């Protein structure tokens, strides 16, 4: 810790105030999150015990690289890569022109590659949104805030009352699915893939049942042929709204046929028949695919 | 999305490899041995019902302990404290929320402070390099499962009830991988609910023949058979629920016909 | 329990 200069805070979240720093021996800049922890009652929390476990096995170019891990008596520091801004601060700054179509794709490219290595290393990320989303300069974006973040190996069982946050969940999560799969990262990636191209919420909703219904109201109600097993979902009921699917040209305006195509895969409502990230890469969206800079 | 069906089982295996732990440890151990091992194990898995746990976790809680006495000594007198550890780090890992730190005192009776009990998390974490995601014989089988022809639930509590005594026994199975157990295990239980065999997709999933099981099945056998004579028995009342189909109850094989 | 070893 003594090699580390603090140069500013840059914004908290969980664990708390995190620092940009910088390395006094090397030169690197560093985001430091600092753990206190509590030394009486609770220790290491589990979102550290997820995040410092899961991140390091998934070394890759779209996910944020725990560079470090400092123990002392009652401090745990994490040392990451330093990234000045997430994909939320961004969207808020690029409303009024919107974030370039080709930035977009080059984004979700490189997301679903970070999430298609996760999902082949066993673990669902769990809390994929905006701010959990971040970006340098040059163009990459990288998955960060791995709290939540969980191994597959057995099927991961879910929480009764969701916390992850309401406008980036899938149906199935607010039908009360009993386990998690890989396509929930999906669901919340083309909620966010669509949130960069129009600059809204995709489902903005104001209660766990308003989001399911302004779902329905735009995809159309499900059904046994759309979605075997709806029906037998628990929070399902009968007396839900069949509503008919708009039209999604009105849903994603500026997207070609290409990425209407690839978005509604990615929002397919049958968790199994979801797209991966894995076959989503192979999608026609991606073969003018480059790596433009943000401004 | 079994598109990563294929990676996940390559990727655990892979993993089941560097979460193994040092074969011969209890011999290097000065104060502790096999049976004590076997004592604490056995209460583990009663903590584990006491407060609702998921097999997974006692499963990760039994990983982390072996290669955390793999590196470092432990009195006799302070191994309920690493075990005690290492079931609130699993439960952190794998729980939705795990149980207060002040439960995880309470059931040791006091024979540990609070402070003491998250001063060896602390420690049980820096010995093991943070390195929480082990793959577990219960993630085996899980994965083996889909593999039924179909799905026998009474073969599913008898093998996972097979892998939990496994954990009980360093005796033996500290010798095999997890993957190893698991295919013993699911083989020992699919033979003793119907006598059928390790079967062909397996063998293509695995890489694992019926012979290349034979040393560890022929143990987990001799296991299964002298279940009720065994000193530590929490598995067995453990597995005597409904939810389990009592399969702890049903006549072990008395030869493996193999 | 303390653990009888």
């Amino acid at each position: 810790m003594e090699n580390f200069q603090k140069v500013e805070k840059i914004g908290e979240g969980t664990y708390g105030v995190v620092y940009k720093a910088r390395n006094k021996l090397t030169g690197e800049v560093v985001a430091l999150k600092k753990i206190r922890l509590d030394t009486e009652t609770e220790g290491v929390p589990s979102t550290a015990i997820r995040e410092i476990s899961l991140l390091k096995e998934l070394n890759h170019p779209n996910i944020v690289k725990l560079l470090d891990v400092i123990h002392t008596e009652n401090k745990l520091y994490l040392v990451f890569e330093f990234l000045h801004q997430d994909l939320k601060k961004f969207m808020d700054a690029s409303a009024l022109t919107g974030i370039p179509l080709p930035l977009i794709k080059s984004y979700l490219f490189q997301l679903l590659q970070g999430l298609a290595f996760c999902h082949s290393h066993r673990v669902l990320h769990r809390d994929l949104k905006p701010q959990n989303l971040l970006i340098n300069t040059e163009g990459a974006i990288k998955l960060a805030d791995f709290g939540l973040a969980r191994a597959f190996g057995v099927p991961v069982r879910t929480y009764t009352h969701e916390v992850v946050t309401l406008w980036y969940r899938a149906p199935e999560i607010l039908l009360g699915c009993k386990y998690y799969s890989t396509a929930v990262d999906i669901w919340s990636l083309g909620c966010i893939f669509a949130e960069m191209v129009t600059r809204r919420a995709l489902f903005p909703g104001d209660s766990e049942i308003d989001q399911l219904f302004r779902i329905f109201r735009t995809l159309g109600t499900p059904d046994e042929v759309v979605w075997p097993g709806v029906t037998s979902m628990p929070d399902y009921k009968p007396s839900f709204p069949k509503w008919a699917r708009q039209d999604f040209s009105k849903v994603v305006p500026p997207l070609d046929e290409d990425g209407r195509s690839l978005l509604s895969q990615m929002l397919h409502y049958d968790p199994n028949k979801r797209i991966s990230a894995k076959a989503a890469l192979a999608h026609p969206f991606f073969q003018d695919v480059t790596k433009p800079v943000p401004h | 999305v079994p598109d990563y069906h294929e990676d996940i089982h390559t990727y655990l295996r892979e993993m089941e490899v560097k979460c193994k732990p040092k074969v011969g440890y209890m011999k290097k151990q000065p104060d502790i041995t096999n049976s004590m091992r076997a004592i604490l194990v056995d209460w583990l898995v009663e903590v584990g019902e006491e407060y609702k746990l998921q097999n997974e976790t006692l499963h990760l809680a039994v990983n982390y302990i072996d290669r955390f006495l793999s590196s470092m000594s432990v009195l006799r007198g302070k191994l309920q404290l690493v075990g005690t550890a290492a079931m609130l780090l699993a439960s952190k890992f794998e729980e939705i929320y795990p149980p207060e730190v002040a439960e995880f005192v309470y059931i040791t009776d006091d024979t540990y402070t609070k402070k003491q009990v998250l001063r060896m998390e602390h420690l049980v974490l820096k010995v093991l390099t943070f390195d929480l995601a082990a793959p577990t014989v219960n993630q085996f089988l899980t994965q083996y499962f889909l593999h039924q022809q179909p799905a026998n639930c009474k073969v599913e509590s008898l093998a996972m009830f097979l892998g939990e005594l496994s954990l009980i026994d360093a005796d033996p199975y500290l010798k095999y991988l997890p993957s190893v157990i698991a295919g013993a295990a699911f083989h020992l239980a699919l033979y003793t609910v119907t006598g059928q065999s390790w079967p062909e997709s397996l063998i293509r999933k695995t890489g694992y023949t019926l012979e290349s099981l034979k040393p560890c099945l022929m143990d987990l056998h001799q296991t299964y058979l002298k279940a009720p004579q065994h000193a530590q028995q929490s598995i067995r009342e453990k597995y005597k629920n409904s939810k389990y189909h009592g399969v702890s109850l049903l006549n072990p094989p008395e030869t493996l016909n193999l | 329990r303390r653990l009888i070893f």
